[PDB]
């Protein structure tokens, strides 16, 4: 086997939300919970400042912020799936931010149930106490002080096993617990007092009283009001011993509320989201008592307005409210004091990206542009939508102007008056050309004293409304209004300059080994220094930064002999760091620069290798060395905003943006064959644009979102279920299903339109096969009647073409697209079922053959089945469907009918179907993996091997005839070979903790493909996208061992060891990580410092630290 | 053990041994109320009362 | 775990966990053997015949004897054992000792157990909302599975995929089942845990020697569920087991007179275990002479030799009350051991999980 796996798109779904100050004591923070990994943000009036994103090795089950006695700042409380409690603290020391561990143990029970209402774990509010609800009828105490470092904590006896929400109870002499637990009789609230010196529930402050049958939701109330809150289907009571007041407004009846949090500190107002994606403003009202204390008048509830369907909400400041969303796309919104003309004071602002659920998805070449891309069903209800992923930073070109052989670049202001750019100066081999800008119109024109039979290095607008050009000959400038030559400086000896470099107010050449620094002044260029350096010039670059915003106090350069960065002073040349370089290759670019705030040193080389540093402005010395490689031609750097950030284009074989998020440099790569030169525009005609230069075309168009991955979304306002492509229809078939009431005049209405209402065509499947007598319809008014679609939507547009809706209780449960037998004609096949609500098992379903013709979705064929579709696949021209428990094989025949060839009748539902060849891997539920084989000579199927371990399964997949893939209970992956003596059984072979739902797998690949056997991409339901590629022994050896090392010197949050995290784990059973590599595990070691590197590669084959450098590198470009 | 059979005696379950007066029946076992025996005729194995059967 | 346990001769029953096996011993031999079994705190092995003609055993029970009732009568020292199935196992080695009693050593199969199929596909959504008290039935049913299944449109497939393998909705499939046949509540005859639940259906369907065996290879509780009621739903036809095409009865005709489940472990003087299932009424059987009721298991009721119409096997008993204010008057006591779940119309066994 030997599976290597990498995370190709992080989960994006959120699982938690809390607010506070965890970073600072003053700054307002946002911590969000991406299943396994944690955002940290900060609260300004334009939104959310990122500051730091890490890795934990656990599914964030809880995350609480406190501050208890002797603390300056909030310390953050985590516990993971595999029990993994921990104390957090921020530690920022100057620009290099740190997240280290305070106390960190596992607080796994011996032997213990886990509890059907999860995890549930909450703080207290004087920092007293942790109290957890891991397993049924035990409540576990981590008592809270400044010595337990390994978090020992005590487990005790609670009598009460179903417990439903519990929070501690705010205002109490002694640690109170509130919680609303079920039993036989009824819903009941109680309350205990929590003693860390007994360790047992004495009585609480109130008796035990009744609450709504359908009550789940438990609202520690802060002072002045005190007491808890509990929300119900249809009622809102509060409960602070003496007071019991209740309220049943209408306005919540329509759906369940799900998720609530504070906005005031006193408690008087409450923001609650509800399933079907409404916010709601609970109030409470209160009466002035003369006697201090307040008293509760009135429970208050009113819409605010319609939100995404949020698991958790909380209020960051100013009406500005963050929605943290599982299904649909997370989202920033503002409350109004006045409402729109619909009567919603909620008004979206800013708008972030969620995959997740991904049900099913598919790789299609769309553009044909080599590179896949990855369209896929995301979201549910309202939230449904698709999106089309592709890897790469897109180019949308606009002008085409061909011109070979051109050697520089740069943007020019003829006129001071315009801030647009309206010339561009292009170099070439012995001569300088130049362009004029007059709207979309490019022509060659003349500026005056700017000398064009001479090579070009540098030129461009600079200080007192003057103009540079340093040419081959010498440095000129030019007087922007009178356009007319000034000054200009010359060699005395009458040679060339061999490099340049030069800013808005000084200008930096060098001849050879000579470099003369010059400054900027009206109508005078003056020589300030003459140094002359060890070995020749290589490159220059002399960029200012946020020191003074006016002349660099430093200076970059290289060397030929003896390759080496150095960094120099400018009104003496200083050599501050003189840091060595490797290799017989000279570096031919250099460029100092900013990234959010940290300083770097860029420098390329001929072989196409860049190496970044982290510069101090004021002591001018380098850190961390950092080397890699995009390229194999040589590399220059040019600095570009595009979208309020600056970032640096890298023009080589594979030209890419190195920009900064998460305060480190990221290295994307532009969807371009190749880019030579290039240079950022801004004209009238080209507003904010670039423009590229290769061997023969001068290019001018616009960036796409500087950003690993771009993502399209496509909303359908409906849950979608399957997709699949047809190529020569060139659209997408989407099976969908929309939630329409139960009307009383005796029909369907939608609570909002539609992808499958709001379409070109559309069509009813008017069929009789099923018989009106069947199961009599028997739904009462308002109830959730899921109707069922297939829509063609396009694969340019993605408009819905065309929605064919299916008949009453009809379920569509499978579709694909190919050409059956000798039909030239290429279908799409849907399998049915026809689900009643009294009857548990379904007797019939149906498949039905459509052909998208003159647009309107023909019936081809319609074969009745006894039994459910669940999975189909096209199978050597014939179609393969699972009726229940059957493997039938359908034959296309000349009359366009499906005729029955064979049957394979088994013991296990038939829920999965994948094919390679002739064989026939099938599936279930219950991890029945059961592998079968179509002898054509035979006319039928044959069983070659199974394996039924009794375990959920979600998704399968073959990666060739021997080894198939598989997700499996508790989020893991595994792999079944197969010894082909004993061959009627499948050897697993494959076992790794993924921590994600895969809920389909698909083979492909995002990139161009102009190292790894094979490729496999999976959709979870938290958003994640993974990729699969198996590899030799030989290289999983190698791997394992770096797996390892590795873990030795990763500063692991919370001191989770990797082996742990990435084990096996089913509750009953816990074995180590096997047959598998965490690829992201690999790509860290990049991350990592160079000393550490050396320390990792420690020990025919040599290990050699570099050479696993190359080994790594090559490994991430698979995805 | 020859044991010959005397009286006719149907079995009334799968326990009971099917009986036609005249055959020899091993004796396996010989305890019982009502002088109840288990016995086999070489194929068929099955209990039936003393009253019926003589040694 | 690993366990030389000892095996009884004269056992020819395929023994179910919380199964009740019954015996009565003549032989002195096996008495005694009972009796170090009661001392020693040892259970003692049950061997699920695949060919009983050869002694041939794949897997089993551990039954451990509850039950010991000595009768000292004037002919011989005559003893009543009830033993109980406690844990399933796979047998590897039958150590045949020079006294004719057999020591196999077992291999302890364990109890697969599953948690719930949504919680395997999200940590903390619609947990508040999962476990509800209890207006009609239906209202209940519509809006419990649209409540608990939420999380099912996440996932690849629908809401009531996920209830074909939800325990508690197979546990209640059962109940709905079992209350047409039976009118006892579940409160506390049935359990609510899916394992006891599982195998309490087990012992009580009226199911032949080789659906027994392939019920006992299932590990998981789940499994065991769906595979009942593929037996219910499917096999609504109780057939001889000698002519495999001899229709006696229905599943529609199963009903319990006796206050103990359907079909209850009934014993004859001659230290015999029948099965009896009570049915309504039970179609191509002859009657064996008049009727009697020496020792009948069901007071009132007259038992009549029920046997096949083509074979001649014996099937059962036909029982009619002999006084008028009886309900039913008639009924027929069907014993498991000569009785083949058929499935209708053309096609063989078949279950799937
Ligand atoms: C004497 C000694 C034994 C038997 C006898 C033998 C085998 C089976 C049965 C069954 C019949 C049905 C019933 O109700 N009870 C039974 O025990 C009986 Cl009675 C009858 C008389
Ligand atoms: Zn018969």
């Amino acid at each position: 086997s030997y599976n290597y796996v990498v995370t190709a798109q992080k989960p994006t779904a959120v699982n938690g939300c809390v607010t506070g100050h965890f970073t600072s004591a003053e700054d307002l923070n946002l911590l969000i919970a991406k299943n396994t990994r944690l955002e940290i943000y900060v609260v300004t009036a334009e939104g959310l400042r990122p500051v730091k994103e890490v890795g934990m090795y656990g599914k964030i089950a809880v995350m609480e912020l406190f501050r208890p006695k002797g603390e300056s700042k909030d310390l953050l409380f985590i516990l993971t799936a595999k029990y993994n409690a921990c104390i957090l603290e921020y530690k920022q020391s100057g620009e290099s931010i740190d997240i280290i561990t305070r106390a960190h143990g596992n607080v796994q029970d011996r032997i213990g149930r886990p509890s059907e209402t999860g995890i549930i774990g909450i703080i207290d509010p004087e920092c007293r106490m942790i109290g957890l609800r891991l397993y049924d009828g035990l409540f576990k105490v981590i008592p809270l002080d400044r010595d337990n470092k390994e978090l020992k904590a005590f487990n005790i006896r609670l009598e009460e096993l179903h417990v439903i929400d519990v929070k501690f109870l705010y205002g109490c002499q002694a640690p109170t617990i509130c919680f609303v637990y079920q039993d036989p009789q009824g819903r009941h609230v109680k309350t205990y007092e929590v003693s860390l010196r007994e360790k047992e529930f004495n009585k609480g402050p109130w008796k035990q009283e009744n609450v709504e049958a359908e009550a789940s939701m438990v609202i520690a109330v802060p002072e002045p009001f005190g007491g808890a809150i509990i929300i119900g289907q249809e009622s809102i009571t509060y409960h602070n011993g003496d007071k019991y007041l209740a309220i049943a407004p209408p306005i919540i009846k329509q759906s369940t509320i799900v998720c609530h949090n504070r906005v005031d500190p006193n408690g008087s107002r409450y923001l609650l989201g509800d399933m079907e994606g409404r916010l709601f403003m609970l109030l409470l009202e209160k009466e002035e008592q003369m006697d201090g204390t307040v008293t509760l008048k009135d429970l208050r509830v009113e819409l605010l307005g319609e939100t995404s369907i949020a698991e958790c909400l909380t209020y960051l400041d100013n009406g500005v409210v963050f929605v943290g969303s599982r299904l649909g796309d997370s989202q920033l919104v503002k409350l109004n004091v006045d409402s729109n003309e619909q009567g919603s004071y909620v008004v979206a602002m800013e708008t972030f990206t969620n995959l997740g659920p991904i049900v099913d998805m598919c790789v299609v070449d769309l553009e044909r542009q080599g590179q896949g891309q990855l369209v896929t069903c995301s979201g549910a209800f309202k939230e449904g939508s698709l999106r089309i992923i592709r890897n790469g930073i897109g180019i949308h070109e606009h002008a085409s102007i061909d011109l070979p052989g051109i050697k520089g670049l740069w943007p020019l202001r003829s006129d001071p008056n315009r801030e647009t750019d309206d010339t561009l100066v292009l170099s070439f081999v012995g001569q300088t050309r130049v362009l004029m800008l007059n709207g979309e119109e490019v022509e060659e024109t003349e500026l005056m004293g700017f000398v064009d039979d001479q090579q070009t290095f540098f030129c461009g607008n600079v200080a007192h409304q003057q103009l540079i050009q340093i040419t081959s000959a010498s440095v000129r400038l030019v007087s922007q209004e009178p356009k007319a030559l000034v000054s200009e400086w010359k060699e005395p000896q009458a040679k060339n300059i061999s490099v340049a470099s030069c800013n808005s107010s000084q200008v930096v050449v060098a001849v050879g080994r000579a470099l003369y620094y010059l400054q900027i002044h009206p109508q005078e260029l003056r020589q300030i220094s003459h140094t002359e350096m060890e070995h020749e010039v290589a490159c220059l670059d002399i960029t200012p930064l946020g020191d003074s915003n006016g002349l660099s106090p430093l200076c970059a350069i290289g060397l030929w002999t003896d390759i080496s960065a150095r960094i120099l002073k400018l009104p003496s040349f200083e050599l501050l760091h003189k840091e060595m370089l490797g290799g017989e290759i000279i570096p031919r670019s250099i460029l100092m620069t900013t990234f959010e705030s940290s300083h770097y040193l860029l420098c390329a080389l001929g072989d196409g290798a860049l190496f970044y540093f982290g510069l101090n402005i004021e002591t001018g010395l380098l850190s961390d060395r950092k080397k890699v490689t995009l390229g194999t031609q040589p590399t220059v750097l040019r600095t570009f905003r595009s979208l309020s950030t600056t970032n640096v284009f890298a023009c080589s074989d594979r030209p890419t943006v190195i920009y900064s998020s998460n305060h480190k440099l990221v290295f994307s790569n532009v969807n371009l064959k190749e880019v030579n030169y290039m240079c950022p525009l801004n004209s009238d005609g080209y507003p904010d644009s670039l423009a590229l230069a290769n061997n023969s075309t001068l290019t001018i168009g616009t960036i796409d979102e500087i950003q690993k991955l771009h993502i399209r979304t496509v909303p359908l306002y409906e849950s979608p279920r399957k997709i699949c492509y047809q190529e020569v229809s060139q659209c997408f078939g989407v099976l969908s299903s929309r939630i329409e009431v139960q009307d009383t005049s005796g029909g369907t209405t939608a609570l909002r339109p539609s992808a499958s209402t709001q379409a070109l065509s559309s069509s009813v499947s008017s069929s009789k096969l099923f018989s009106s007598s069947t199961a009599p319809h028997e739904t009462s008014f308002g109830e959730e009647v899921e109707v069922h679609n297939l829509l063609i939507i396009d694969q340019h547009t993605f408009e819905v073409l065309h929605a064919h809706q299916f008949l009453q209780n009809e379920y569509a449960l499978s579709l694909v697209s190919c050409k059956l037998g000798k039909d030239p004609n290429t279908y799409f096949i849907v399998g049915t079922a026809m689900v009643y609500p009294e009857e548990a098992e379904p007797k019939q379903g149906r498949i039905v053959v459509f052909q998208y013709s003159d647009g309107k979705l023909q019936t081809v064929a319609e074969k009745e089945v006894k039994g459910a579709v669940y999975s189909m696949v096209e199978f050597n021209g014939k179609l393969l469907a699972s009726i229940n428990s059957t493997v039938r094989l359908y034959e296309w025949t000349t009359e366009k009918e499906l005729r029955t060839e064979c049957n394979h009748y088994n013991n296990i539902m038939a829920l999965y179907l994948k094919t390679k060849g002739d064989f026939i891997l099938v599936g279930d539920l219950m991890r029945s993996v059961l592998l079968l084989a179509y002898k054509p000579m035979e006319g039928n199927f044959e069983e070659i091997a199974r394996d039924f371990n009794p375990n959920w399964m979600s998704a399968v997949e073959i990666l060739d005839d021997d080894n198939f893939l598989g997700a499996e209970n508790a989020f893991n992956l595994f792999v079944c070979q197969k010894d082909s003596e004993e061959r009627q059984h499948l050897q697993e072979v494959g076992l790794f903790h993924l921590g994600e739902f895969v809920n389909v797998f698909c083979h492909g690949s995002l990139v161009m493909q102009n190292p790894t056997q094979g490729s496999v991409l999976f959709g979870t339901v938290n958003g994640m996208i993974g990729l699969v590629t198996s590899l030799s022994e030989s290289w999983y050896n190698l791997l394992l061992d770096m797996q390892n090392r590795l873990n030795k010197v990763i500063k692991s949050v919370g001191k989770i060891e990797h082996s742990f995290w990435r084990s096996f784990h089913t509750e009953r059973k816990t074995e180590p990580a096997t047959g598998f590599i965490d690829g992201d595990l690999i790509e860290s070691f990049l991350d990592i410092s160079r000393p550490k590197m050396q320390e990792v590669v420690a020990n025919k084959r040599e290990a050699t630290a570099d050479d696993l450098i190359k080994v790594v590198e090559e490994l991430t470009r698979i995805h | 053990g020859t044991a010959k059979a005397r009286y006719d005696f149907c079995a009334r379950d799968r326990s009971e041994l099917s009986l036609k007066e005249g055959d020899i029946i091993k004796i396996l076992n010989k305890k019982g109320q009502q002088g109840w025996w288990r016995g086999e005729i070489y194929g068929r194995v099955g209990w039936f009362p003393a009253n019926y059967v003589e040694e | 775990s690993c366990q030389v346990i000892p095996v009884l001769p004269q056992v020819m029953m395929i023994l179910i966990p919380g199964q009740t096996l019954p015996l009565q011993l003549f032989h002195p031999q096996e008495v005694s053997m009972v009796r170090n079994l009661i001392q020693k705190d040892r259970t003692f092995a049950v061997l699920a015949y695949s060919n009983v003609q050869e002694r041939e055993a794949q897997f089993g029970t551990t039954a451990e004897i509850y039950a010991y009732r000595e009768e000292q009568d004037f002919g011989i020292e005559i003893v009543k054992v009830k033993a109980i199935g406690r844990q399933r196992f796979k047998v590897l080695e039958l150590r045949t000792q020079s006294d004719g009693i057999q020591q196999a050593k077992v291999q302890i199969l364990p109890e697969c157990v599953l948690p719930s199929t949504m919680s395997a596909v999200q940590l903390e959504s619609l947990n508040k909302c999962q476990i509800f008290p209890s207006q009609c039935s239906y209202k209940w049913w519509q809006k419990y599975q649209k409540r608990k299944f939420h999380c099912a449109n996440l996932t690849s497939w629908p809401r009531w995929l996920y209830s074909l393998y939800d325990a508690e909705t197979l546990m209640d499939r059962i109940k709905k089942q079992l209350r047409e046949w039976d009118e006892n509540l579940k409160d506390d005859s049935l359990p609510s845990n899916p394992i006891d639940f599982s195998y309490r259906v087990a012992a009580c369907l009226p199911i032949d020697d080789v659906l027994r065996i392939q019920l006992l290879k299932i590990g998981s509780a789940i499994q065991r569920l769906r595979c009942e009621l593929d037996i219910m739903n499917k096999c609504t036809s109780l057939c001889c087991k000698q002519c495999q095409e001899t229709e006696i009865t229905t599943k529609n005709e199963i009903f319990s007179l006796s206050l103990c489940g359907p079909m209850a472990a009934y014993v004859n003087p001659h230290g015999y275990v029948h099965e009896t299932l009570t049915v309504y009424k039970a179609c191509n059987l002859n009657l064996i002479g008049r009727p009697s009721t020496e020792h009948s298991w069901f007071p009132g009721y007259a038992w009549t030799v029920a046997q096949c119409k083509i074979c001649a096997s014996h099937i059962g008993w036909k029982f009619t009350a002999t006084k008028k204010d009886m309900s039913p008057q008639k009924f027929w006591g069907l014993t498991r051991s000569a009785l083949l779940p058929t499935i209708p119309d053309t096609e063989d066994e078949i279950s799937p999980d």
